[PDB]
């Protein structure tokens, strides 16, 4: 049928009423508290709109609201980042002076002593160096002054504030009928060829008219005062032309196909600018007026209103094959009428791609002065390896959580589906078998060398000196990219990314990006990430295949999604639950992206980052230690935890001195996570029975009954503070060593 | 008298482990 | 033939001679008009100032090759070789079109089958004789094709020599089997049949191939095929096409190897320097022939396996709506039917294995078992020991090797010990005649034996490498 | 004790090197255990071998990384619990019995995970292993090394 606006009005009258009556929202929780069980619960149920309503419309109007209030928090957040810029910053020194200012916005006041934070950052200026990178956004936006900032902020405090309305307006005012949120294909056009495609063509326009010109004449050594305005680049073209002599040409090139005409200001150049070491301004231009094209072209391939697209139902159902059955047959039901099984798919995705990122944005530092930020560059690509690894887990999480609530076994019959629910004992037993694998053939190799070296035997390592492991398929991908301009690329002047291959670049004294080389410490530390990525994996697929039964508990989806056991029995069912296994993932997903981001960390600072001599020769930050030190345990225990934790633990009567508390109170909080973790609610309640006999004995016996937190909930707080601790920790670390050598 | 290491190393990490495991092995599946 | 869709039109007549032929002229034709038209193309913008190489001309290389129209030094002095040649294939694609079309559309749909002389060129798929005999009559014109290269290379002029960069007369061609099939059994080289450094090896080996391919033509229109033949072979039409695309992905491979090691037949002067070479930015001929051959080779490596696994997958009764997934006669049981754990050749395999091919007594499957495991154990020990940059790592690796044999002879004696008790049989997949305590005996004195000259004999091998 | 026998250790490498100054004014905030004790003692045992050579504290640098390694081990039994084990095992229990050649051997004993009693005594002893080694390598190499 028609996709069209279809909505309620006043669903939900708007009152405090409902503020004043916590737990409101499940009838378990209105009764009120007993036990303060009921307190948790309140919390815990609070976003699990499923459990509030059975009605899939009221679900799904709940869910458009709550992302309205989302985006409302997130564009007050960016709003304030760039008014602390706008306010309390060295942004405008930064500009002038990239190289030695040091980028700060955020200025801590004259209390208790803690003034000492606010460190001499360069640009006259005293505050905490930020490490977000937003400054070198800033550059790349071509944003010259506070003012600009200014009117950005207020631009996103009255954006926050329409999306505020529209969450209040779309759930309290006009809430759409569950027929308008299951038009997946509208949707998908308006978010490929709007949100996505018109998004990067409006910033394709920003990059072309203000953001390339401003930044070619940062460039070329013009004061930040001197520079015009980004509107004088519209209303004067005769500057524009001076910059990029193809806008001469005018608009007719791009009507009547002569797209050469735009060669200066749309290029392929490929590299760094050797100016500033980020990519080009006109490269990232020509980019977005690419992606944005091909977005607007994709997002007309679904059929709404017009009879011309496809409709997805039809493309799924006809993906069938000899091995699967019926196929994706049943998938369009799944993925339209459960919230679970898209939250499941755009996690896991978001979290991918957000890995993804991390990668592209250090071998290709986008931005101008980002390359030589080391702190800056180690940070971000941390950053967004963390928040990628956490979604991922959430992905597999809502799996199991549909596989439980949502999954109907009379849509998914002998579909892909069904099939894979068939040979899941094939699947883990083969995923158990290659991690077992890989655990011995990667972890094993370092604990062969530790060995070997502590036997004074360095001859019968793996190592480059001994007996070497050389990835030769990542060498040979290297060459091929490396070899790629003029070649397989011919309109490309330089690689993609100096990382393949091509020369060292050096901006101000110091290393932007060059070649990194692959040898037997890069072979064992990839097979390290195989394994602890196989291992995460066959915990989560583990929970989400085993979620609705198993051969211990046949009745698991009964039980539902998140419940401690199913007792002492069957020789004990502890953690069985897909919960438990999103619990255990969280673990691995942490020891996992650990050793990616101290991979980066070390690597980095070993083998690319460092000074540049005049002659060209290149000075490493820990001087090329990797290779010999990072194939065993005891180099990494030494030559990185050791050595790289020197300025976290000395920073204490320094500006860094607040990177040694939280390294402490991160330590701190981890320890404490494991009271959780190897302790059980039997001991605690027994606890609580003698402290409440006390306060019973004194007469102040609180009437909501104190109870040890749930089975569940103390894995769940267990988990929280471990993850805390451990990320935290680094988090200190990582920022007081680079925020000194880098 | 050195030479004694030789064989007594050997035997308590080798001979003594197998003797003992076999023998336990063949007791605990004794039926 | 009216179940396969457009897109899988030309499936329609695989049962159908008539268009089928048509078909195989006609695409000829194609082949014989690129072949032909591309000559001239090439022929149009020759630069004789700048090298072949690095100007995108594939054929005139290897025109230049075989000695037509070059004086000293691998210099083009004369073209109209090329043009003749050009002209000769440009024609003959315009006689096989004719032929093709004739075939396809106006022709009979169906090649009559009788003892009349239009009966002998109808086939059928089954008859395997008539397949045979025309296998051998195209090996015929193989054999003569390799003769004229021999004839080119003794009589008409000869062929281009890179040793002296002219083009020398082959006299003395190698009739040596020892020299010409050690490139089979990698002799001379580690590149194999592509390390060959002489003309006069090019012409023993195409002597070699001329006489083979002959002699297989005779003996292939006069022979039919035996019962082995008829039972490990699949005989539909879609099972020759297979077989094929396997020996085009070979050749494919094998070719492309040729023309990145080999300079002899590819010379220097024509195709460019060595393995993947650009000269000014401009890439090579011997890259693009390489790397597009390559990348065909494993295009028809993939058409062989697509091809060969349709044909199993229709000669085992099943379709391609069921699948090739089913249940075990008995749903409620564990395991389900995939083609790795119940197709026949899996199955075959796995019975013929010592530990459950009949008629081994209990000590002959631990002896072969014994013998397997014994020899490959002995590499690991031998080439990663502590001793293996030593004059003693073979004896080392042996005696480890023994070790831990000897350990895994405890282990099997430990394991019948825990389960042979007085009547109460092993559980597990075992052949009846290892269900006894003596036959388990038997079996872990063939293991031991077996196990120790395995490795005894990869010993001899490793240490007589000479 | 291992508060106990920190404390005796910092105040007596203080007294043994004639520097009771530095316990005196660090010890007083856990910044000064951190830095002055553990990783300022650690630099002599974690060199016992490295990349250059070995020493004769190699044994304590490789008795410090089993005791580290078998404490964490202690973790996986302790946080870890059966039913997720035991679920694991079924599935190897389903590979073993449908893996063709290797389907001729069978146990005597049904594979289970290890009981809810058993894993806390398996993981309190890993950990408590792990806790002894750590810190008997840390505690005899620094002052071997010093003295
Ligand atoms: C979204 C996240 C965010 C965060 C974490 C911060 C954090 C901070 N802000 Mg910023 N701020 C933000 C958004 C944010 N702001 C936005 C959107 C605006 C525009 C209105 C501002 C405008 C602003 C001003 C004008 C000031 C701060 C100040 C501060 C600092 C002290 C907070 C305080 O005054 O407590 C006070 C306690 C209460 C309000 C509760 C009692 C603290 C680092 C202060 C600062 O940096 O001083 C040097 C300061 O003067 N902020
Ligand atoms: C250092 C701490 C530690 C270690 C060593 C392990 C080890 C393992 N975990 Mg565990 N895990 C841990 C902490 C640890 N975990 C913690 C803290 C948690 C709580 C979150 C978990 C929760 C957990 C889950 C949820 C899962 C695992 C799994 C695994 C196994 C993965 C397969 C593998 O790599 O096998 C190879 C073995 C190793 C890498 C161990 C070291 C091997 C040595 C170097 C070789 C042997 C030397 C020698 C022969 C020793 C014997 C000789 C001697 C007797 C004389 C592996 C046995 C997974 C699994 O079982 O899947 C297969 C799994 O799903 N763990
Ligand atoms: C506790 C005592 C112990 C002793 C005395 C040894 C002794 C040895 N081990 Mg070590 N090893 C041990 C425990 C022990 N192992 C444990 C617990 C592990 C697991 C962590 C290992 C893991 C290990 C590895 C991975 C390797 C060794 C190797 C060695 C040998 C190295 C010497 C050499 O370079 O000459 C060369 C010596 C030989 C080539 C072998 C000599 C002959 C053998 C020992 C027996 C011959 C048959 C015998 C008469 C009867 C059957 C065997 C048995 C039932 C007695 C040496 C024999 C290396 C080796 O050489 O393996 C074979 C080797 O690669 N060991
Ligand atoms: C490249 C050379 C080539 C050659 C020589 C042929 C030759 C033939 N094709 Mg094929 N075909 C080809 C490429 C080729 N095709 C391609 C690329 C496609 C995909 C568009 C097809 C799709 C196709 C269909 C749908 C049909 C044929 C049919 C035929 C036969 C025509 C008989 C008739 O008129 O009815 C003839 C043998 C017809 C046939 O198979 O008749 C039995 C027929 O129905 N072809
Ligand atoms: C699709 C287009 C295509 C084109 C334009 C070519 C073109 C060529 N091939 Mg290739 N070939 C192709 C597909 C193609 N091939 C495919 C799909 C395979 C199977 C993988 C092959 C397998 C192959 C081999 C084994 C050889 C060639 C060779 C050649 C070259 C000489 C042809 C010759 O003299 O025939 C020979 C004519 C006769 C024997 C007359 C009968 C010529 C550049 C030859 C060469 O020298 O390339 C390096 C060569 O030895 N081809
Ligand atoms: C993982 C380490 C490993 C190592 C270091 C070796 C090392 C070796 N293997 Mg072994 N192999 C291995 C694993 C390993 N293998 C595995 C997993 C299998 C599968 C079961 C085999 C199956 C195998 C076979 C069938 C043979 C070898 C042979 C060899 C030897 C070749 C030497 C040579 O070039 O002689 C020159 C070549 C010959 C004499 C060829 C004779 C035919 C060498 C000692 C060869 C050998 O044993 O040499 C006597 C040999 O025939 N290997
Ligand atoms: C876990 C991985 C791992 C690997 C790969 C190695 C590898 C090695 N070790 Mg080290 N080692 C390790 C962990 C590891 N180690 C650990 C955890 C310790 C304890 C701290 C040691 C302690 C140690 C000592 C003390 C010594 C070694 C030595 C060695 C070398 C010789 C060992 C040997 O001869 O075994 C022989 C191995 C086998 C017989 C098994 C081979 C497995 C085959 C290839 C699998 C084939 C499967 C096949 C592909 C699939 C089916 C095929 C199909 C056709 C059916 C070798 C390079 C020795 C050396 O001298 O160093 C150079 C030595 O003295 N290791
Ligand atoms: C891997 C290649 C691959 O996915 O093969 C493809 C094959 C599925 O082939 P089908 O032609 O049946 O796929 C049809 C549809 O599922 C796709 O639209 O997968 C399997 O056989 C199951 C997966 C086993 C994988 C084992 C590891
Ligand atoms: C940063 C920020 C901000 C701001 C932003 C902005 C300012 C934006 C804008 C945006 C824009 C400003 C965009 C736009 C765009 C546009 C577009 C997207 C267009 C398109 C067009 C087209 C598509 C065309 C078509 C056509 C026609 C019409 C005719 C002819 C043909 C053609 C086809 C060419 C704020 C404040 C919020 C806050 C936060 C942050
Ligand atoms: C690829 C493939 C395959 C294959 C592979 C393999 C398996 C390999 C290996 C191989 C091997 C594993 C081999 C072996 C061999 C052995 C031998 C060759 C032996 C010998 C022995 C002997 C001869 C001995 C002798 C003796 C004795 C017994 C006693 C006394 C002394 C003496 C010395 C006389 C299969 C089929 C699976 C499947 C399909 C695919
Ligand atoms: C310590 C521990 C407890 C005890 C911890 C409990 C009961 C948590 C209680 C702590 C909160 C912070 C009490 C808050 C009380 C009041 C709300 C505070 C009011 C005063 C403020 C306003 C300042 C468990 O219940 C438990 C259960 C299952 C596994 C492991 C464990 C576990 O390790
Ligand atoms: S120990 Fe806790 S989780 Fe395990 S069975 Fe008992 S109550 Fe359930």
């Amino acid at each position: 049928k028609k996709a069209r606006v279809i909505v309620d009005k006043d669903p939900v009258p708007t009152s405090f009423e409902k503020w004043a009556q916590p737990g409101h929202f499940d009838r378990t929780l209105a009764r009120g508290p007993k036990t303060t069980t009921w307190i948790w619960n309140l919390h815990a149920l609070a976003h699990d709109f499923d459990t509030h309503t059975s009605d899939l419309e009221d679900i799904s109007r709940k869910i458009f609201a709550a992302h309205f209030g989302h985006l409302a928090v997130v564009t007050i957040w960016l709003s304030g980042m760039i008014f602390h810029g706008a306010k309390f910053s060295n942004y405008e020194a930064w500009l002038s002076d990239p190289l030695n200012v040091r980028p700060s916005a955020q200025v801590v006041w004259p209390i208790v002593g803690q003034d000492i934070l606010n460190g001499d950052v360069g640009g006259g200026f005293h505050g905490i160096q930020i490490t977000s990178g937003l400054f070198q956004v800033w550059r790349g936006w071509g944003i010259t002054n506070s003012f600009q900032l200014y009117c950005t902020a207020i631009g996103g405090l009255v954006l926050a504030g329409l999306f505020l309305f529209a969450g209040w307006f779309h759930y309290h005012k006009r809430a759409p009928k569950l027929e308008w949120f299951q038009n997946v294909e509208s949707m998908l056009n308006h978010h490929l060829q709007v949100l996505l495609g018109c998004g990067s063509l409006g910033w394709a326009g920003h990059l072309i008219h203000v953001s390339a010109p401003i930044n070619k004449l940062m460039d070329a050594g013009v004061a930040v005062k001197d520079i015009p305005l980004p509107h004088e680049f519209i209303l004067n073209k005769s500057l524009l032309i001076d910059l990029f002599p193809g806008f001469a040409a005018g608009l007719t090139p791009f009507f009547t196909l002569n797209w050469g005409q735009y060669a200066d200001f749309l290029t392929f150049k490929g590299g760094l600018n050797p100016v500033t070491g980020g990519l080009w301004m006109t490269d990232i231009a020509h980019h977005h007026l690419a992606i944005a094209v091909v977005f607007i072209i994709a997002g007309h391939q679904y059929r709404t209103n017009w009879g011309i697209g496809h409709s997805i139902k039809e493309i799924l159902e006809n993906h069938k094959g000899p091995f699967t059955g019926e196929g994706h047959k049943g998938l369009y039901e799944n993925l339209t009428t459960s919230w679970h099984a898209q939250l499941a798919t755009n996690l896991a995705f978001l979290g991918s791609l957000t890995i993804i990122i991390a990668h592209h944005m250090y071998a290709m530092p986008p931005y101008p002065y980002l390359a030589t930020d080391y702190a800056t560059q180690l940070c971000i690509f941390t950053h967004h390896i963390w928040i990628g690894g956490f979604l991922i887990v959430g992905g597999a999480a809502h799996a199991a959580i549909f596989m439980v609530r949502d999954y109907d076994p009379v849509v998914n019959q002998n579909n892909v589906l069904d099939r894979v629910i068939r040979h899941r004992d094939a699947i883990i037993s083969h995923l158990n078998w290659v991690c077992i694998f890989l655990g011995f053939h990667s972890f094993g190799l370092y604990i062969h060398n530790d060995t070997m070296r502590a036997l004074g035997r360095p001859q019968d390592m793996f190592s480059d000196t001994a007996i070497q492991l050389q990835p030769v398929f990542a060498q040979w991908v290297q060459n091929l990219h490396t070899l790629a301009p003029g070649g397989t690329a011919p309109n490309a002047l330089e690689p993609v990314s100096y990382a393949f291959g091509g020369g060292v670049l050096a901006v101000g004294g110091k290393v932007a990006m060059m070649p990194i080389a692959l040898g037997t410490a890069d072979f064992l530390i990839h097979h390290i990430h195989a394994f602890t990525i196989h291992v995460t994996v066959l915990i989560l697929l583990k929970g989400v295949l085993f979620a609705r039964s198993s051969r211990l508990i046949p009745d698991k989806a009964n039980l539902g999604f998140r419940f401690p056991c199913d007792g002492p029995g069957r020789g004990g069912t502890c953690q069985v639950s897909g919960w438990d296994h999103v619990f255990l993932g969280l673990f691995w997903m942490y020891n996992s992206l650990s050793i990616v981001i101290f991979h980066f960390s070390w690597k980095m600072q070993s083998d690319v980052w460092g000074t540049v001599d005049a002659a060209g020769n290149v000075s490493h930050i820990t001087g090329g230690n990797f290779a010999q030190s990072a194939i065993t345990i005891n180099g990494w225990l030494r030559d990185f935890l050791w050595a790289q934790a020197s300025q976290v633990i000395n920073s204490y009567g320094s500006a860094l001195s607040a990177y040694g508390l939280m390294f402490l109170g991160a330590h701190f909080v981890w320890a404490f996570s494991l009271m959780f973790l190897f302790s059980g609610r039997g001991y605690w309640q027994e606890l609580i029975e003698s402290i409440v006999w006390a306060h019973n004995k004194l007469k102040v016996a609180p009437a909501i009954q104190p109870r040890a937190l749930s089975i569940t909930q103390g894995r769940a707080v267990g988990v929280a503070h471990y993850l805390l601790g451990g990320i935290a920790t680094t988090w200190a670390f990582f920022h007081a060593h680079i925020l000194s050598v880098g | 008298a050195s030479f004694l290491s030789s064989i007594f190393v050997p035997v308590i990490g080798w001979v003594v482990p197998i003797a003992t495991f076999s023998f336990l092995f063949l007791y605990i599946e004794r039926e | 033939p009216q179940q396969y869709g457009w897109w899988a039109g030309n499936a329609r007549f695989i049962n159908l001679s008539g268009r089928l032929l048509g078909a195989h002229i006609a695409h000829a034709g194609l082949i014989i008009l690129w072949a032909g038209a591309m000559t001239l193309f090439e022929i149009t913008k020759y630069n004789p100032s700048l090298p072949i190489y690095e100007q995108g001309l594939i054929l005139l290389p290897h025109l230049a090759t075989l000695g037509f129209g070059i004086g000293d030094g691998g210099q083009i002095i004369d073209t109209y070789p090329y043009f003749v040649i050009g002209v000769v294939h440009l024609v003959s694609s315009a006689v096989l079109a004719a032929g093709g079309i004739y075939h396809a559309l106006l022709g009979p749909e169906v090649l009559p089958e009788n003892n009349q002389f239009p009966g002998f060129f109808g086939y059928d798929w089954e008859d395997e004789d008539k397949m045979t005999t025309i296998i051998g009559i195209h090996l015929l014109l193989l054999g003569a094709g390799a003769w004229l290269l021999v004839a080119k290379a003794l009589f008409w002029g000869g062929l281009y020599d890179s040793t002296v960069a002219s083009v020398r007369v082959i006299t003395e061609p190698t009739v040596n089997p020892a020299r010409i099939f050690g490139y089979l059994f990698g002799a001379f080289g580690k590149q194999g049949m592509a390390a060959v450094n002489n003309l006069e090896d090019v012409v023993g080996g195409h002597i070699w191939v001329g006489i083979l391919c002959i002699g297989g033509g005779f003996w292939h229109i006069l022979t039919q095929p035996f019962a082995w033949a008829k039972k490990v072979l699949f005989w539909s039409g879609e099972a020759y096409l297979s077989y094929s695309l396997a020996a085009l992905a070979y050749m494919g491979l094998l070719a492309a190897y040729f023309v990145t090691v080999n300079d002899t037949v590819y010379p220097t002067e024509f195709y460019g320097p060595l393995g993947f070479s650009s000269t000014s930015g401009v890439i090579s001929v011997r890259t693009w022939l390489a790397t597009s051959h390559f990348a065909l080779a494993i295009v028809f490596l993939s058409g062989h396996i697509w091809h060969a696994l349709r044909v199993r997958v229709l000669e085992a009764g099943l379709n391609f709506e069921q699948g090739v997934v089913n249940y075990l006669d008995t749903p409620e049981l564990g395991n389900l039917q995939t083609p790795i754990n119940t197709s026949d050749l899996t199955l075959k395999f796995l019975v013929n294995l010592p530990i459950y091919r009949p008629g081994l007594s209990a000590f002959a499957r631990g002896l072969e078992i014994g013998m397997a495991h014994g020899y490959f154990l002995l590499g690991p020990f031998v080439k990663l020991g502590p001793l293996r940059n030593t004059e003693f790592a073979n004896q080392a690796g042996l005696l480890a090797t023994i070790g831990l044999l000897l350990i895994l002879s405890i282990c099997l004696w430990l394991y019948g010990s825990a389960w042979f008790q007085e009547g109460k049989s092993p559980q597990g997949e075992l052949p009846e005649n290892l269900k006894t305590a003596k036959s388990w005996s038997e079996f872990n004195a063939g293991w031991i034996v077996g196990s120790c000259g395995g490795a005894l004999f990869a010993y001899l091998l490793v240490t007589n490498s000479s | 004790v291992g508060w106990v026998t920190f404390y005796w250790h910092w105040k007596h490498l203080g007294i043994w090197q004639g520097n009771v100054a530095q316990f005196n004014e660090n010890s007083t905030y856990l910044m000064g255990w951190f830095r002055d004790y553990l990783w300022a003692n650690s630099a002599q045992l974690i060199n016992g071998y490295n990349p250059y050579g070995v020493n004769n504290l190699s044994v304590w640098a490789w008795m410090f990384l089993f005791g580290h390694l078998v404490w964490a081990t202690g973790f996986m039994f302790l946080i870890s619990w059966r039913g997720y084990w035991q679920e694991l095992i079924e599935t190897l229990v389903w590979a073993h019995e449908r893996t063709p050649i290797a389907n001729l051997v069978r146990w005597k004993d049904k594979p289970v995970a290890l009981s809810i009693v058993q894993a806390r005594v398996v993981g309190l002893a890993h950990f408590t292993v792990g806790y002894v080694l750590t810190y008997a390598a840390f505690l005899i190499a620094s002052t071997a090394g010093k003295f």
